[PDB]
RNA sequence: CGCGGAGCCUCGGUUGGCCUCGGAUAGCCGGUCCCCCGCGGGGUCCGGUGCGGAGUGCCCUUCGUCCUGGGAAACGGGGCGCGGCCGGAGAGGCGGCCGCCCCCUCGCCCGUCACGCACGCCGUUCGUGGGGAACCUGGCGCUAAACCAUUCGUAGACGACC
RNA sequence: CAAGCGUUCAUAGCGACGUCGCUUUUUGAUCCUUCGAUGUCGGCUCUUCCUAUCAUUGUGAAGCAGAAUUCACCAAGCGUUG
RNA sequence: CCGCGGCGGUGCGCCGCGACCGGCUCCGGGACGGCUGGGAAGGCCCGGCGGGGAAGGUGGCUCGGCCGAGUGUUACAGCCC
């Protein structure tokens, strides 16, 4: 796996029917990836760990986007996680405060990169779930979280440092 | 009585790093720092202009001391508003970091 | 000391990006670089928008912190931004840049002339003020 | 993790009048006037209390290590206020077995002159900083009094003579001689 | 742009500037960097001193008068850094360096010219405010300048002078503005045509 | 020094911009009624600007020629026009400011006519009295030193040096 | 890491059974270069560099009272002889 | 010879133009299909049913000229969700 900006390529797939068992079960995984072709591939990595199921012996029935029910409304995304460190393999609760499940983990994958040097091909999402106000543990998130919430954008650099690559005026950064 | 010939520098000829390819020159036009910017400069005539020592003929004139390799802008060259231009004869390297004179007169407005 | 307190409801002019040069009410703050942003009457959907691409104004308005379009439709509409903006010094030096780029070679020939004689009628008075400033010194 | 806000109010008394030039705080009370620049630390110093009741230091888009400093500025300001109201007094009591450490101040404060520490012929001299008035005490035997408005200045100067007076090539477990600070206090107590 | 450039070194970043200088030197543009004492460097004071002293030990053992020349003045130091970003073995590289010109303090002609500033090499922009630094002035001193004191006292003398001009120039603008108001009905249908296509609003 | 006539060559260019200090979780400017200092400087108060409009996103000045016969504008400009007093030294090289002669009347609107209209074509326009190397006019000044040879040694291989 | 010694006490000073490294001033392996042969051991003289600090400067240790002594840091500034 | 009429070759030397075509590299438009017969949103309202932050609120405290501003709590809706 790599990345781009992730999307919920949700998927169900049966283990194709033998003469002995004619109506084997079906199973939606929230496979959670950059396009179809991998999000197909990613249930079967994932199902092949859980069930005794395989790309020969199966079929994807339905693969398709699940696409956000509330994408104009900010939300407190938690994520029972699992990864593989250079040492062992480790579980995590983590919170991202984006407004869209996918974009919320899009974060996570970019932080596991940064806060741990964990690459996507090592990570496993157990399950994302949006959380209410309370029942958030991470003070990073637990502050954006109020009503009379208040900023200045203190030491705002200029970008456009090459439009006028030179100038007479020195810049400004108080605004 | 002024520019017309609009101001530009000749930067290098199109090159890799352990190669260089002397057909196509790289032209640094003044006041154009984006690849969006540069679609005007496409197609335009340009001229590396000199004097050199012996006299030479001049259309609408008497024999002058001035000569020119006489060319044309093909296309843009990377994000920053550089341009690639191939003149009729190849440019003489002496000109590196000198003027060339990109005109307007094959305008397309 | 600052004076522009990224609230729920700082009007922000979008410096740049897909919606450049439009005003936008910051509905609510998502994160440490991203807001939930909406410009009802300036034609900008409720969407996420970063603090780096937006600069912010002395103006506030008073929807509350996840109000739903209809309610930021109002509070903008009365309070009246799109008239109060346009009496600002922003709006008049924007809509000046605008008018220089938007200027035919004719217009520019006129100005060349109009300036020149302005700059003489201004100069002769400055010369005359130094005469009076020198006679005052005497 | 960056913390959206941290702040602290210093409660300024009725005696004193602080007036901050941007970031640079100046403080004038009864005793004198002090100044100090926080042109490093980078915070927002407001003087919110009208009449004149509060210095408030903000900090604002700050991670852990600058959040520290909110409180440190807040301190060097209290520490100024105490200095320009009350004024500080570090006492330092000379200590020995044998050779009497023999102190003698020599312009006003300024030169603190020390014969005989441990029988040494070299007469240690020590300058004070500006605004630090040293003086030999009374009502006690071997005891200096360093008076000044500025903590910073008064306690280098303690330490300068406390450190000028150090033994070498011995057991400083045993050789417990020299001059050292016994009591950090104030001139006026209230 | 055209013509001679003058860059005011203060508040810039030693190499970040020099890369920008050196690009334009190679495009035939004449640059004149001024006031190189003021030029400043990322990393803390000592770090870069220690890094300079490392330079000074680098030295051609079998004869040193051949070996590297560790010039001490900031002008010279910067030159070096620009030069390392030119192909200075070759003719265009030496022809380039000649288009450069670099001073400590700010001299005749160049006192008397307005002068520019590369924001993309400018320290306030490029650096974070919670980071440490050297001024190439103080660095240059502790490495073997003789002339931090002099270029101080001269620049103080120049600053005092320049301030006079700034104030007299300030006084002409006050006359311009008062004379606009003292003649605003025989330029009141020219100023119109200015503000209509943007100019002067 | 001025101002004159030809000609090898070596090139780059093709309006200028004549100025604070610096801050950056801050600045810019005004005005002071008031206060202190040396027309200025410092202070305090208020009033404006501050994604900056006495903004390098900037300002200025013009760019086919002259006619003449209205208005707007009217003492502006010139004669390498001419003397005196400044100020400027970091490696000045430039300003600045005062008499007198002669000459001219120009920026913006307009009438009104004109300029080889070369019959769709290229190095067009200037910084150009460039830089440098050779030669034709007047006035005023000028008016050698160096090296060899010799001598000396304070120095020595010879060279070098006193 | 740490079982011990050190009157007592792990670790002032030491430190077993184990275990992780450097280093190329020891010898081995190896046989990459040279057999149209690069002078093959020591001594003298003379430079310069390193630190893997024996002295000295400034320091922190000690089971340092002094005296004397070892442990360690910056440190290679000048020393190392007949 | 004057035609430079019609045909066949070229250009002395420097050049410019045009319209087909091949290959490219770009740039403007405009119309549709599908999809959890797309999610989301808007407007208009209406009639309902619930929950949280939190009030045109109340209240403890502060700061300013009953009003304006700050914090603290129960939570109905006279805001919003
Ligand atoms: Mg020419
Ligand atoms: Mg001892
Ligand atoms: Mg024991
Ligand atoms: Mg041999
Ligand atoms: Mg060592």
């Amino acid at each position: 796996k790599a990345s781009g900006t992730l999307r919920e390529y949700k998927v169900v797939g049966r283990c194709l029917p033998t003469p002995k068992c004619r109506t084997p079960p079906l199973y939606r995984m929230r496979i959670f990836a950059p396009n179809h072709v991998v999000a197909k591939s990613r249930f079967w990595y994932f199902v092949s760990q859980l069930k005794k199921m395989k790309k020969s012996s199966g079929e994807i029935v339905y693969c398709g986007q699940v696409f956000e029910k509330s994408p104009l409304r900010v939300k407190n995304f938690g994520i029972w996680l699992r990864y593989d460190s250079r040492s062992g393999t480790h579980n995590m609760y983590r919170e991202y405060r984006d407004l869209t499940t996918a974009g919320a983990v899009t974060q996570c994958y970019r932080d596991m990169g940064a806060r741990h040097r964990a690459r996507a091909h090592s990570i496993q999402i157990m399950k994302v779930e949006e959380i209410a106000a309370s029942k958030c543990r991470r003070p990073a998130v637990k502050q954006f979280h109020d009503s009379k919430i208040k900023f200045p954008l203190p030491h705002r650099v200029l970008r456009r440092q090459h439009k006028p690559r030179f100038t007479t005026k020195r810049p400004n950064t108080f605004f | 009585s002024g520019r017309l010939w609009s101001k530009a520098i000749f930067a290098g000829y199109k090159r890799g790093l352990r190669n260089q390819r002397e057909h196509t020159a790289l032209l640094k036009i003044e006041g154009v720092y984006a690849r969006d910017e540069t679609e005007f400069y496409l197609g335009k005539r340009c001229a590396y202009v000199y004097k050199a020592k012996n006299n030479t003929v001049t259309p609408g004139g008497k024999p002058n001391k001035t000569r020119v390799i006489w060319g044309k802008v093909t296309r843009a060259h990377g994000n920053s508003g550089m341009v690639r231009a191939k003149f009729r004869s190849n440019l003489p390297a002496k000109a590196i970091g000198h003027r060339i004179r990109v005109m307007l007169y094959p305008s397309r407005i | 000391v600052f004076r522009r307190f990224v609230e729920v409801g700082r009007v922000a002019y979008v410096s740049f990006g897909p919606h450049a040069g439009k005003l936008v009410a910051i509905v609510d703050v998502i994160d440490q670089n991203r807001a939930l942003v909406d410009g009802p009457c300036t034609q900008v959907r409720r969407q996420a928008m970063p603090f780096k691409c937006m600069q912010l104004t002395d103006f506030i308005l008073k929807f509350p912190h996840s109000a739903r379009q209809k309610y930021v439709r109002k509070a903008w509409e009365k309070a009246d931004i799109n008239a109060k903006w346009a009496a600002t010094r922003w709006a008049k030096k924007i809509e000046a840049r605008e008018k220089k780029a938007k200027m035919t070679d004719f217009d520019r020939y006129k100005v060349m002339k109009a300036r020149k004689m302005r700059n003489r009628l201004i100069k002769l008075e400055v010369k005359k003020l130094q005469k009076a400033a020198l006679l005052k010194a005497s | 993790m960056k913390t959206i806000l941290s702040n602290q109010t210093v409660d300024i008394p009725e005696n004193v009048d602080i007036t901050l030039k941007g970031r640079t705080v100046i403080v004038k009370g009864p005793r004198g006037t002090l100044r100090r620049d926080f042109n490093h630390i980078n915070v927002e110093l407001s003087l919110l209390g009208k009449k004149k009741k509060r210095l408030r230091v903000d900090k604002w888009w700050g991670n852990r290590k600058e959040l520290a400093t909110v409180r440190t500025i807040c301190s060097h300001v209290q520490n100024m206020i105490k200095g320009v109201t009350l004024g500080f007094r570090y006492k330092m009591r000379s200590v020995y077995a044998h050779f009497p450490i023999n102190v003698v101040i020599q312009e006003n404060g300024s030169l603190v002159e020390i014969r005989n520490f441990l029988g040494e012929k070299y007469i240690r001299r020590v300058r004070m900083r500006p605004g630090v008035a040293c003086s030999v005490s009374q009502a006690q035997k071997d005891e200096l009094i360093l008076e000044g408005n500025d903590i910073e200045l008064v306690s280098n100067s303690a330490a300068l003579i406390q450190q000028a007076t150090t033994v070498k090539n011995k057991d400083i477990r045993k050789f417990l001689d020299g001059i050292y600070v016994s009591e950090k206090g104030t001139v006026q107590q209230a | 742009e055209g013509q001679v450039l003058v860059l005011d070194g203060r508040g810039h970043l030693l190499g970040r500037l020099a890369a920008i200088v050196a690009k334009q030197v190679l495009l035939g543009r004449k640059v004149v960097v001024v006031r190189c004492e003021g030029i400043n460097i990322s990393g803390n004071f000592y770090r870069n001193k220690l890094k300079y002293l490392a330079f000074l030990r680098k030295r051609m053992n079998t004869n040193p008068s051949r070996g590297p020349y560790h010039f001490r003045a900031p002008s010279r130091i910067f030159w070096r850094t620009v030069r390392g970003m030119l192909p200075h073995k070759t003719k265009r590289g030496q022809a380039a360096l000649d288009r450069l010109k670099v001073f400590d303090g700010i001299p005749p002609p160049y006192d008397k010219k307005k002068r520019m500033v590369v924001p993309a090499a400018l320290k306030v922009v490029r650096l974070k405010p919670t980071r440490k630094f050297a001024y190439l002035g103080r660095l240059a001193h502790e490495v073997g300048w003789k002339y931090q004191a002099v270029t101080a006292t001269l620049e103080e003398k120049r600053k005092e002078k320049a301030k006079i001009h700034y104030r007299k120039k300030k006084q002409l603008m006050r006359l311009r503005k008062q004379a606009e108001k003292n003649v605003e009905k025989k330029i009141d249908r020219f100023t119109e045509v200015l503000k209509t296509h943007g100019f002067l609003v």
